[PDB]
């Protein structure tokens, strides 16, 4: 259970809901927190699961790293009548059974979240508030989006979402279309910068730089240890967290003997005499840069959401409309000849009444072909279907011609 | 040079009212060096917006098949000597030592992700040899191979070769845009996109040599088919999926069976290997290098290799959606030109080159045209002085022309002089050609 | 390659209705239809 080593205080807890204070004022290996114990089952938050050392929403708010919403969490009882579920109502959530809140990031980049009535629980999709007789609700409450936090400096005041083909994503409305509108559901990763809302991205292209700061380590001790804090005799073997501030830094002063891995040695000073704690690196932790417009940024927030997303089809699948006459077609003794001004024809056929004749050529304004049939003694209107090398030009026309006199033809 | 009157649209005074050209363009593409033009024809002395894709090179690119790495190994052996009846010292356990299965002395190599193998041999038994007893003892060896240098060679093969097209696209005011496509091909441009049918020959054969790689150092060629699995003696007897790999001497490398030669003397064990050094053979054959009239070279920007072969293509590119204008462009620009020499020949696929001396007083066009239309003349106009050039085609051994140039304003005449060379080419029928030909190597 | 193409004289084009395509080639068939049954009369015919 490593990961109960909660980087930071480890604040899992939310303002109004401190009746477990004792096991979510800060997460240790020990106790169980309704409101951090759901991150860690298998098959849920997998994002989390695998950035698993890094605060989440409620540690990211209790570190001053993210900001709490105008009002923080507008209570059911008190404010249903009044426009607070509007960003709540444009996902799609699922949360389990005896839980009275539930928290979210809003879009302004703050936490928001929702809180139902004394005794009332929330239900499968968040949405309402139902009362059961005799059931014992959480006292935590529950993270709706599946996100992971950090803390960081890099100014994103120019940063805003850019998705393409999209009218309205969430509750941002992103420009005004008219027509058809494919309304849906979507998953769509989100980020949230310093000095910026919510920034939608079509792709997640995320890589993360080791370090040797402290939130990097995690420090433990165990219960019972001789010289150590708890220093009485145990019936079970347990451990206990341990603050790496204590530890001196290379070259330093401080207040406790710390031992640890080549990571910790490298970076802060291995005692030579009895310690008391243990500082190992942890798996994943550093620094997580998401690029954006093809530069990398250092996030606030990364995570993602099922929101609404309105998009649009199309305007226009394709136009075929090739009225084209750019040619002259006359009929000769020699032979029938088309001169087509511009494209160049290389294979044509002509068709009169059934019977057709066709021609080769390589390419040419002009084609000439025999007859067809008694089309040159009888006249009429003939057919004509002819290969351009261009586009957007008619591939059927039709010449009218008198009838024609074979003696000028074959005349020698 | 080439018109857009069924697509044309209204590029009021002064502000732009482009309507989204959407008639496409089917225009021969120029040969090697040479331009294709685009008229856009406004209102007189003003408009003439010209886009010109230029040709800037065609290189017979390499289509990789399969591929793996290989590097500098050598071995280092551990043993252990044991009399008989002693731990696994056996000869039933001794003959049957499976390559995989590590002895139980060396232990302290535990799990370990390197190319490993272990052997078992054979010696003398007797108070003569070390041991009471008179069976024979065993020596349990266990090898491993480590890599020399912290390099790797990347072995591939050439399955065939595509003709791959370079383009300059000088766009209506700038020409910052160079594109590459191969035939049958169409890439998402601005203002829509361009395609090339290049329906000549969209291949030129296979071949039967290896190729190297060396990153950040170049290529090489090795005259031995590629072959997929391990051989003793050649290139590729070590193989691996990735330069980690290589450099760690992973156990996933593959490897020919009896690399390691093993010299179990009384003394002291030798566990030695003779294995073709990658990186000689790469020296050896550096990619300037010519094989039945081939000349294989590195591409421009060294991302692969190239196949100089006799022969040429036809390239037939078309626009579509080309629709790049603004408003600014209404105002008129005066500038002033001046012949500066002719060189070259008539006839071929070089071409002729004309120079010209443009004196402007700003930013513009050239759009010097002959009396019969057949030849145009586009060259950029810059503020002071500057000296263009440009490529064209004629046929006839001497060029005495008056051209109808004006660049945006009034029109003036521009009057050419000059002769240009004959090629031989040694044997002549009827003519040589202007098609877009293929680099080829001299012996062709 | 729109359809107007011809190959070693066969010369494939679109059917009338651009419903398939053709292939015109040299040749000639022999068709002998038959009627059957065929009763298609009234009675108003019988004015001159
Ligand atoms: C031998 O007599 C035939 C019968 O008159 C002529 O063949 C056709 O005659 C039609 C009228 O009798 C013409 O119809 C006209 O066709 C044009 C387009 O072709 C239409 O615009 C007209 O509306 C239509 N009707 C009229 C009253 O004009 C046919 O065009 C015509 N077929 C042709 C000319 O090929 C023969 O012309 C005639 N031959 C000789 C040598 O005298
Ligand atoms: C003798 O000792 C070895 C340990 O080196 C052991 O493996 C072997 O089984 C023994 N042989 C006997 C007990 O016969
Ligand atoms: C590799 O070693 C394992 C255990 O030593 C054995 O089960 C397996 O058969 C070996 N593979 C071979 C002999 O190909």
């Amino acid at each position: 259970p490593h990961l109960r080593n909660r980087p930071g205080k480890g604040h899992n807890y939310i303002d109004g809901m401190t009746q477990e204070d004792a096991t979510c004022k800060p997460v240790t290996y020990a106790g169980a927190c309704s409101s951090f114990d759901v991150l860690l089952e298998k098959g849920k938050f997998p994002l989390f699961q695998s950035y698993a050392h890094h605060r989440t929403l409620l540690e990211a708010v209790h570190d001053t790293i993210i900001a709490k919403a105008d009002p923080p969490s507008c209570d059911l009882q008190s404010a249903h009548g009044n426009p607070c579920m509007k960003e709540k109502l444009v996902m799609k959530t699922h949360c389990p059974n005896d839980y009275q809140s539930a928290h979210y990031l809003n879009n302004d980049g703050k936490m928001a979240s929702v809180k139902c009535p004394p005794k009332y629980e929330l239900t499968e999709d968040c949405n309402f508030c139902r009362q059961m007789t005799g059931a014992s609700l959480k006292k935590g409450s529950y993270p709706l989006q599946d996100l992971f936090c950090q803390s960081s400096e890099d100014d994103g005041s120019k940063l805003k979402t850019k998705m393409k083909g999209v009218c309205e994503v969430g509750v941002q409305a992103l420009k005004k279309c008219d027509g058809q509108l494919s309304t849906a559901h979507e998953v769509v990763p989100f980020a949230v910068f310093k000095n910026s809302k919510k920034v939608y991205l079509d792709k997640l292209d995320l890589k993360t730089e080791e370090n040797l700061l402290p939130d990097s380590f995690v420090c433990f001790e165990h219960k019972g240890q001789y010289k150590g804090t708890m220093d009485s005799g145990q019936t079970k073997r347990e451990l206990k967290s341990f603050d790496i501030s204590q530890c001196p830094k290379i070259g330093g002063h401080g207040s406790k003997k710390c031992t640890g891995d080549a990571a910790f040695c490298s970076a802060y000073e291995c005692t030579a005499q009895y310690a008391n704690a243990y500082c190992s690196h942890a798996n994943g932790s550093g620094i997580v840069q998401i690029q954006v417009s093809g530069v990398w940024k250092k996030p606030l927030c990364v995570g993602y959401e099922r929101v609404v997303v309105k998009r649009e089809l199309s305007a226009k699948p394709i136009q075929r409309v090739e009225p084209c006459t750019t040619c002259i077609t006359k009929c000769e003794p020699h032979g029938l000849v088309v001169r087509s001004t511009g494209f160049k024809i290389s294979s044509a056929v002509a068709c009169a009444s059934g019977v057709c004749v066709t021609g080769s050529q390589s390419p040419s304004t002009e084609i000439t072909l025999k007859y067809p049939g008694i089309s040159q003694s009888s006249g009429g209107d003939i057919g004509v279907h002819m290969a351009h090398d261009d586009q957007s030009v008619s591939s059927k026309i039709v010449a009218h011609c008198p009838p024609q006199d074979p003696c000028l033809v074959h005349g020698c | 040079c080439s018109e857009l009157i069924q697509a044309s649209s209204r590029i009021t005074e002064g502000v732009n009212t482009k309507c989204r050209l959407s008639g496409t363009a089917l225009i021969r593409a120029g040969s090697v060096g040479a331009e294709a033009c685009l008229m856009l024809k406004g209102v007189k002395e003003d408009q003439t917006k010209f886009l010109k894709i230029k040709t800037v090179s065609s290189e017979l690119s390499c289509r990789e098949g399969q591929s793996y790495w290989t590097g500098s190994f050598s071995p280092k052996c551990l043993s252990s000597r044991r009399c008989h009846l002693v731990g696994e010292c056996h000869v039933n356990r001794c003959l049957s030592w499976r390559d995989n299965e590590t002895s139980a002395e060396f232990s302290f190599v535990g799990e370990s992700t390197t190319m490993r193998e272990n052997k078992c041999f054979e010696q003398c038994g007797g108070w003569g040899c070390g041991c009471f007893n008179v069976n024979p003892s065993c020596l349990f060896v266990h090898t491993y191979l480590q890599s020399v240098r912290k390099e790797a060679l990347r072995v591939f093969n050439c399955i065939d070769w595509v003709h791959k097209l370079t383009l300059e696209i000088t766009d209506f005011d700038g020409s910052v845009s160079t594109i590459d496509l191969g035939a049958s091909s169409s890439r998402f441009t601005n203002w829509g996109s361009v395609s090339l049918s290049l329906d000549a020959e969209g291949i030129s054969g296979s071949n039967s040599f290896s190729f190297i790689e060396s990153p950040g150092k170049g290529y090489a060629i090795v005259d031995e088919p590629f072959s997929e699995i391990p051989r003793q003696g050649f290139l590729g007897e070590i193989r691996c999926n990735s330069e980690s790999s290589v450099l760690s001497a992973h156990e996933s490398c593959l490897r020919a069976p009896n690399l390691i030669s093993y010299k179990p003397m009384i003394d002291q064990l030798e566990c030695t290997t003779n294995l073709i050094d990658p990186f000689v053979v790469f020296e050896r054959g550096s990619l300037p290098q010519t094989r039945n009239d081939k000349t294989f070279a590195a591409s421009k920007g060294n991302r692969g290799v190239q196949a100089f072969s006799k022969g040429s293509v036809q390239a037939d590119l078309t626009l579509m959606f080309d629709n790049f204008e603004v408003d600014f462009v209404g105002a008129a620009v005066s500038c002033d030109a001046a012949f500066l020499n002719l060189t070259g020949c008539y006839s071929c696929n070089a071409g002729a080159r004309v120079c010209l001396s443009i004196t402007s007083t700003g930013t513009g066009s050239l759009s010097a045209h002959n009396k019969d239309g057949s030849l145009h003349i586009v060259l950029p106009s810059e503020n002071g002085t500057k000296d263009q050039c440009q490529i064209l085609h004629f046929t006839v051994p001497e060029v005495e022309e008056e051209f109808m140039y004006s660049c945006d304003g009034d029109e003036r005449p521009l009057l050419v002089k000059g002769t240009l060379i004959a090629i031989d080419p040694f044997d002549d029928r009827r003519e040589a050609g202007g098609e877009s030909t293929v680099v080829n190597p001299k012996s062709g």
